[PDB]
């Protein structure tokens, strides 16, 4: 999708020549947040919603997965998962677009 | 509202230890359980229901969500659990029709 190909160069746009930090993270990861959502909030919004979660890591190369099980009204309601990784952040996004 | 959810998380998953191959299917069913837990509420609204479950393994974490919606209509309530090696978390959205 063009829209998620953008969120995740937005992922980029934040996290390029980053590290995942504890200390930085909690502003690292609000701005993170806020700027997916001032992304889904730019143009391309037509009286749309976008509901968000973000999930940021630390390399350690266990087995991990994600999945979500919802009920939504099903014509109105679409989703998408983005997942990425550097040389210590993972990041994924989970992107739920919706009618307001 | 979200007590009775809270009561039923910790009846389904208390004390309980991981299991990666089944964990996406409890949280199936407690999506399920959960739509059971709105489906008693029946409030003529969009419900959105989603859970999250994640091994206890030392990698601090925080977490919420947001939106843009009509402020007034429109509503979040949330459930946290933990144990030993889990954490589970689970949200329900109100949007008004």
């Amino acid at each position: 999708h063009k829209v998620q190909a953008v969120l995740k160069q937005v992922l980029k746009e934040r996290i390029e020549k980053q590290k995942y930090d504890p200390v930085k993270g909690a502003q690292i990861s609000k701005q993170l947040a806020d700027d997916l959502r001032e992304k889904v909030k730019a143009l391309g919004y037509d009286r749309y919603k976008l509901v968000i979660q973000v999930t940021v890591g630390q390399k350690q190369g266990q087995a991990m997965r994600i999945i979500s099980r919802c009920l939504w009204d099903q014509t109105n309601d679409n989703f998408a998962s983005e997942y990425y990784e550097n040389e210590s952040m993972y990041c994924v996004c989970q992107v739920y677009g919706l009618y307001y | 509202v979200d007590t009775m959810v809270r009561e039923s998380i910790v009846a389904a998953i208390g004390d309980n230890q991981f299991a990666h191959n089944k964990i996406d299917s409890w949280s199936n069913n407690i999506v399920e359980g959960c739509l059971k837990r709105l489906a008693a509420m029946n409030k003529p609204f969009k419900y959105i229901v989603t859970t999250n479950l994640t091994q206890k393994a030392g990698a601090g974490l925080h977490a919420a969500s947001c939106a843009r919606w009509n402020e007034k209509t429109d509503g979040k309530l949330t459930v946290q659990w933990e144990n030993n090696t889990m954490i589970v978390l689970v949200s329900v959205y109100w949007l008004a029709v």
